RNA sequence: AGAGGAGACAAGUCGUAACAUGGUAAGUGUACUGGAAAGUGCACUUGGACGAACC
RNA sequence: CCCCACUAUGCUUAGCCCUAAACCUCAACAGUUAAAUCAACAAAACUGCUCGCCAGAACACUACGAGCCACAGCUUAAAACUCAAA
RNA sequence: AAUAGGUUUGGUCCUAGCCUUUCUAUUAGCUCUUAGUAAGAUUACACAUGCAAGCAUCCCCGUUCCAGUGAGUUCACCCUCUAAAUCACCACGAUCAAAAGGGACAAGCAUCAAGCACGCAGCAAUGCAGCUCAAAACGCUUAGCCUAGCCACACCCCCACGGGAAACAGCAGUGAUUAACCUUUAGCAAUAAACGAAAGUUUAACUAAGCUAUACUAACCCCAGGGUUGGUCAAUUUCGUGCCAGCCACCGCGGUCACAC
C-alpha cells in the first residue's frame, strides 16, 4: 500500500527560527509542595480545592511573570507515564524536594532520559539533599554541577523570586526557538470528553501557529479545530509555540502524549486511514503467528473502568496490569473508557457479572437505577488509592476463606477393642489424653509416628460406658471412627483440632 | 369519534382571563418613561431614537390637562409635530377627559375630542390618540381665536389620471373589439381617493392596549 | 429457577410397532392396561385381500 | 396373539357426555353431453348460483384464552425454534 | 408475482413452498481523480456555548408567523351555519377560514363477542326502555397521511391554573445510543415575513458557501477497483489441502487427480 502518512517537518531553518517561551514541568514526590509552588507562581490557589489534596492530573498553565508554560505533574507512583509525558514535552524540569524519595528518583531518571535541564527546588526550607543527589547524578553548583539548586519555602513564599530568576536564566541559556509559521506540530497533554464541547484535548504547540479551522491529525484521530480555549475557558484566536491550548472538534479521542500534525484538508482522513491500516497490519502479523501456532496443532473478577481523562485511565490500567495473583483470583478487564458511566458499561458489567469502577466520573439516577435493576455494582471514586483499596477489597472478597487449624488436645492409643453392637463389630481405640482436651464437635486427625493417616470426626465418643462430650487431660476414652478401613495400632497418636474460617486478603500489592 | 373533554384548557383560559382583567395595568404604569435612559420601566423597552429629544423637551396631553379646571374640558390642544409639519391649525377640542386616578401627578389617562386637522373639523367627538406622546401643547384662551382663525383654501385638486400604459391599451382594445369607436381617452377617477396625510389621527377606539 | 413439551443433534441400549396377508391386515373414536413401541373390548372405514364360469 | 373363568360394559328406565376412516373423504339447487373430453389414479368432463372451507411441512386433534352437566374431557385454536422440502 | 429459472424423487406427472434473475433505499467490507446539482442524526433521550424578533417620533403592531419533529393519531376531505382576517372606512358584498352540526375517512387481531346506558318523546314536569353490534359494536396492538402539501405535538402530567422541574423536535454543535453521526460559514445582495408614510431596519427563513461517492449529470494526457468463474448464471490454468482447513442465495463441494476450499 502507498505510504500516505503525514510526517513531522524537518528541523526548522535558522532564519525561520523565532524565540519562544519555555516549557517547565514541576516534578517530584507526593506532598513535596509542587502544587503549592505552582499556586504561588500562578497567584491563584487550587491545592486547597482538591479531593484529598492529591494532584491526579497533568495540567498546563501559561504564567506571566516573561511567559512560561508550567506543567504540574502528579507526584504519586501511579501516574508514572504522566510524569514521563511531561519529561518528554518539557524544556526545563523543576525537581521539587522536601527537606529524596522514590518518585524524585524516577523523575530524575525521566529528565535524564529526556536530556532536559534540571533546576532543584529545596522546598520547606538542603546540603544533605544535594549530597544525596550527588549519588543520583544531580550535582549542584556548590559541588561543581550544572544543576542550579534553590532553597525555597512555598508555604511562606520565600526565595521564589530567585527561583523564577534561575528558571528565566536557564531558559535564556537554552535559547528555545521555534518556527511560528507553517503546519502545526504539537503534543497532546490530556484528552477527555466534555458533555457540551465534545471530545477535547489539552495540547502544547511546538511549531507553527494554530488557528480555528486548522485540520489536525493525532494518532488514529483527526480534528477540524472548532474551539481553542485556555485554562480559564476563554477562547484564544491563536496558539503560538509553547502555548497550552484546549482544542475541540476531534472526531475521535486521541491518546495522551500523541503528536499532533497539521494537514492541508480533511480528505487528514486518508492519513488516519493509513495509520489505522499500519496498526492493523501489525496486529495481523501477531494474529497470523498465533493462528499458525494453533493450526500446526490441529474467583473471576471482571472490571469495567471509566475515567475522566485518558491519562488517568492509562494509570489505572497500568496499576491493573501489575496484578500478579492470577492463581488465587483472575482479574479480567472487560472494557475501559473515558467519560461518565453509560448504558453500554452497565450492559457489559451485567453480561460478565463485573463491577464498574468510575474514576472522577458521575452516574445519573437513570444509570444507577438500571444498575440496581440489573444487579450491577458501580463504585465511584475520586482518589486513585481509594479505588485501588476498593479493588483489593473486591479481590479479597472473591478469594475463598482460609481455614485456620488450632490444636485442641492430643491423646495416645493404648489398647484396641472390638465391641459387638447392633450385630456390628466396632473397633474402639482406648486413648489416654496427654495434653489438652478432646471435644466431640472438634475434628480429629490420626498420626502414625509423624505420618497423617486419617482426618475426620469421631462417630462415637464414649468413656466408662457413658457418652461424654469433652474429656479432660488424663481421661481415658474409647474412640471410634466413621471409617472402618482405618487400622488402630498400640503406638498410634491422635491430634484434635478446631477449624475456623478466616478472611483471606489478596496477595497483590500496588506498591 | 367523541372527543374527550379538555376541562383544564378551559379552566386555565378562564383563570388567565380573570387575572388579566383584575390585574390590568394602568396608564401611568404603562407609559412611565425613565428620562435618564429613555426606557419604559414597565417593559424595559427603549423608545426610538428620533423621539428622544421630544421625550426630553415636550409634555404629554394629561400633563397639561391636569392643571386646568374640570381637566380642561372645552380647551384646545395641539401637537408639536403638527406645528412642525403643517402650517394650518391642527388641534383637538376637548369634550371628555378620563384621567388616571392612580397617577400621583394625575398626568395620564384617556381624552376625547373633536379633531380640527388643517382647518377641517369633524362632525363627532372621538378618543384622542397619542395622548401619552411627549408631543403636546396647550392653546391659550386668549390665543384660541387667533390660532383657530383659518380661511379654507379652495380645494383645487385633480379629478382624473391617465391609465397605466398596458391597462389603457387593453381598455382601448376591448372598446374596439366590442365595436365602440370612441376616441375618448380612458381615465381613472381619483376624486373618491381622498389622500389623507400619513399623520392624520387614527381611531384610538379600535387601537389595542399593552398587556400586563 | 426445579421442571415439562417441541425440534434439531444424532449416539448407545431394550424390543420390532408400521411398510408384503410386515408374519395378529391397517386405521378412526373411545375405555382399560403395559418398560416401550403398543395390546384388548365395542362400533365404524378400505386409505387390504378374498385368487374373481363350474369344479 | 392361542385356551379357560369372571367384571366394568353391551340391555331397560332418567339424566349426562357430543366424539368417529361421523367417508359415498365426492356440499345444496338447476342444467349439458355440445364440444376445446381428459395431468395421474379414482367413481367421465362440465356449466350457472349460493353457502362452508383451504393457502409449504412439522410444531399441532398442541399451549394459552373462552364456552360447555363434560374436571386425565370436548369445540374453537396459535406462536416461537427447525427444514427445503412435505 | 414475469418471457421465467433452480430445487422434492431411482425416475415421471401434479400441487406446493423456498431461493435466483430485476429495481431501489440504509448500513458494513474493499477501493476512490475532478466539476455541477439534488439529498443528508438512529433516537419525542439529555444538552455546554454562540446566534435565531424587531420595527417605529413614544401608542400600537409583530414576536400566534417562518423554522422543527413524527411522539401521539380516523381534528385533514365534502356540505350547512357563521366567528376572526383582507378589500382605508360600510363594503350593505367578495375572498379566506375557526368553532359548531351532518357525512366520508389506515392496517393487523374475533384466541377482542358482547358494550353496559352507550336511546327516544315532552316547553317543562316527567314518561317510554331503549341504543350499538358477526354487514364486526366494544377492546388490544401497529402506524404520521390521501405529499403544490395536510394533520398532530412543541420537556412531562392528552390540556396546563397548577404541579414535576428548568426543557435546542429553530440554526451550528455536543454527550449518551444506534449498523446509522453535515459547518459550532457568511450576507440580508435576491425572494418571503415583521415593522414604518418612507428612505429603510431585522431575520440561522432564505440566499451564496462548507463536509459526505447517498443519487443523477459530465469529463479526464496519466490515473481501477470490487465481486464472480460447478448448475441456475457470463467466465479458471497450475499448485497445496485431504470430510481437515474452508466455501454456499438454493441445489451442494471438500475423504490423495477439487472446474465449487
Ligand atoms: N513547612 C512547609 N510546608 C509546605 C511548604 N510548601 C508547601 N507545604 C505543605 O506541603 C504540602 C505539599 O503537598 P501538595 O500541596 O499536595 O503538593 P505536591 O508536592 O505536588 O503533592 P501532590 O500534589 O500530591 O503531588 C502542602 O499541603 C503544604 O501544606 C513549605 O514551604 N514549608
Ligand atoms: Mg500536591
Ligand atoms: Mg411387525
Ligand atoms: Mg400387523
Ligand atoms: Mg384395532
Ligand atoms: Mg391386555
Ligand atoms: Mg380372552
Ligand atoms: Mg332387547
Ligand atoms: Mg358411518
Ligand atoms: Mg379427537
Ligand atoms: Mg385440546
Ligand atoms: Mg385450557
Ligand atoms: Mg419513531
Ligand atoms: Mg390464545
Ligand atoms: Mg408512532
Ligand atoms: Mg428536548
Ligand atoms: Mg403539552
Ligand atoms: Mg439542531
Ligand atoms: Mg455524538
Ligand atoms: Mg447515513
Ligand atoms: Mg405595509
Amino acid at each position: 500500500r502507498k505510504n500516505k502518512d503525514a510526517v513531522r517537518r524537518p528541523q526548522a531553518d535558522p532564519a525561520l527560527l523565532t524565540p519562544r517561551s519555555p516549557v517547565v514541568t514541576i516534578m517530584g514526590h507526593v506532598d513535596h509542595g509542587k502544587t503549592t509552588l505552582l499556586d504561588k507562581f500562578r497567584k491563584t490557589q487550587v491545592a486547597a480545592v482538591e479531593t484529598g489534596g492529591i494532584t491526579q492530573h497533568i495540567g498546563a498553565f501559561l504564567v506571566s511573570l516573561e511567559k512560561i508554560t508550567f506543567l504540574d505533574t502528579p507526584g504519586h507512583a501511579a501516574f508514572s507515564a504522566m510524569r514521563a509525558r511531561g519529561a518528554q514535552v518539557t524544556d526545563i524540569v523543576v525537581l521539587v524536594v522536601a527537606a529524596v524519595m522514590k518518585q524524585t528518583v524516577e523523575s530524575i531518571q525521566h529528565a535524564k532520559d529526556a536530556q532536559v535541564p534540571i533546576i532543584l527546588a529545596v522546598n520547606k526550607c538542603p546540603e544533605k539533599v544535594k549530597k544525596e543527589l550527588l549519588a543520583y547524578d544531580v550535582v549542584c553548583e556548590d559541588y561543581g554541577g550544572d544543576v542550579q539548586a534553590v532553597p525555597v519555602s512555598a508555604l511562606t513564599g520565600d526565595n521564589l523570586m530567585a527561583l523564577a530568576e534561575a528558571t528565566v536564566a536557564l531558559a535564556e541559556m537554552l535559547e528555545l526557538k521555534a518556527d511560528p509559521n507553517g503546519p502545526v506540530e504539537g503534543t497532546v497533554i490530556e484528552s477527555f470528553t466534555d458533555k457540551g464541547r465534545g471530545l477535547v484535548t489539552t495540547a502544547i504547540i511546538q511549531r507553527g501557529t494554530l488557528r480555528k479551522g486548522s485540520v489536525l491529525v493525532a494518532g488514529k484521530c483527526w480534528a477540524k479545530v472548532r474551539l481553542m480555549f485556555d485554562e480559564n475557558g476563554k477562547t484564544i484566536d491563536e496558539a503560538y509555540p509553547s502555548m497550552p491550548v484546549g482544542i475541540t472538534g476531534w472526531r475521535d479521542l486521541p491518546s495522551a502524549g500523541e503528536e499532533i500534525l497539521e494537514v492541508e484538508s480533511e480528505p487528514a482522513r486518508e492519513v488516519v486511514d493509513w495509520r489505522k491500516y499500519e496498526q492493523e497490519q501489525e496486529k495481523g502479523q501477531e494474529d497470523l503467528k498465533i493462528i499458525e501456532e494453533k493450526r500446526k496443532e490441529h474467583n473471576v473478577l471482571s472490571v469495567i473502568i471509566k475515567g475522566d481523562v485518558d491519562g488517568s485511565v492509562e494509570a489505572i490500567l497500568n496499576i491493573i496490569d501489575t496484578y500478579d495473583a492470577s492463581h488465587e483470583c483472575e482479574l479480567e478487564l472487560v472494557h475501559f473508557g473515558v467519560g461518565d458511566v453509560s448504558a453500554n458499561d452497565v450492559n457489559l458489567a451485567e453480561t460478565f457479572d463485573g463491577v464498574i469502577y468510575g474514576f472522577n466520573v458521575n452516574a445519573g439516577n437513570v444509570i444507577q437505577q438500571s444498575a440496581a435493576k440489573k444487579g450491577v455494582k458501580i463504585k465511584l471514586h475520586k482518589i486513585i488509592y481509594r479505588l485501588v483499596e476498593d479493588l483489593q477489597e473486591e479481590l479479597s472478597s472473591r478469594l475463598p476463606c482460609a481455614v485456620e487449624e488450632h490444636p485442641v488436645g492430643e491423646a495416645s492409643i493404648l489398647a484396641t477393642f472390638s465391641v459387638t453392637e447392633g450385630k456390628k463389630k466396632v473397633p474402639v481405640a482406648g486413648c489416654r489424653v496427654q495434653k489438652g482436651q478432646l471435644e466431640k464437635q472438634k475434628k480429629f486427625k490420626l498420626t502414625r509416628n509423624g505420618h497423617v493417616i486419617w482426618k475426620g470426626s469421631l462417630t462415637s465418643l464414649k468413656h466408662h460406658k457413658d457418652d461424654i462430650s469433652i474429656v479432660k487431660t488424663g481421661m481415658d476414652c474409647g474412640l471410634s471412627l466413621d471409617e472402618d478401613n482405618m487400622e488402630f495400632q498400640v503406638g498410634d497418636r491422635i491430634v484434635c483440632y478446631e477449624e475456623k474460617q478466616i478472611q483471606a486478603k489478596t496477595s497483590w500489592d500496588p506498591g | 369519534k367523541k372527543v374527550r373533554p379538555r376541562l383544564i384548557a378551559e379552566l386555565a383560559r378562564r383563570v388567565r382571563a380573570l387575572r388579566e382583567q383584575l390585574n390590568r395595568p394602568r396608564d401611568s404604569q404603562l407609559y412611565a418613561v425613565d428620562y435618564e435612559t429613555l426606557t419604559r420601566p414597565f417593559s424595559g423597552r427603549r423608545l426610538p431614537v428620533r423621539a428622544w429629544a421630544d421625550v426630553r423637551r415636550e409634555s404629554r396631553l394629561l400633563q397639561l390637562l391636569g392643571r386646568l379646571p374640570l381637566f380642561g374640558l372645552g380647551r384646545l390642544v395641539t401637537r408639536k409635530s403638527w406645528l412642525w409639519q403643517h402650517d394650518e391649525p391642527c388641534y383637538w377640542r376637548l369634550t371628555r377627559v378620563r384621567p388616571d386616578y392612580t397617577a400621583q401627578n394625575l398626568d395620564h389617562g384617556k381624552a376625547w375630542g373633536i379633531l380640527t386637522f388643517k382647518g377641517k373639523t369633524e362632525s363627532e367627538a372621538r378618543e384622542i390618540e397619542h395622548v401619552m406622546y411627549h408631543d403636546w401643547r396647550l392653546v391659550p384662551k386668549h390665543e384660541e381665536e387667533a390660532f383657530t382663525a383659518f380661511t379654507p383654501a379652495p380645494e383645487d385638486s385633480l379629478a382624473s389620471v391617465p391609465y397605466p400604459p398596458l391597462l389603457r391599451a387593453m381598455i382601448i382594445a376591448e372598446r374596439q373589439k366590442n365595436g365602440d369607436t370612441s376616441t375618448e381617452e380612458p381615465m381613472l377617477n381619483v376624486q373618491r381617493i381622498r389622500m389623507e396625510p400619513w399623520d392624520y389621527p387614527a381611531k384610538q377606539e379600535d387601537k389595542g392596549r399593552a398587556k400586563g
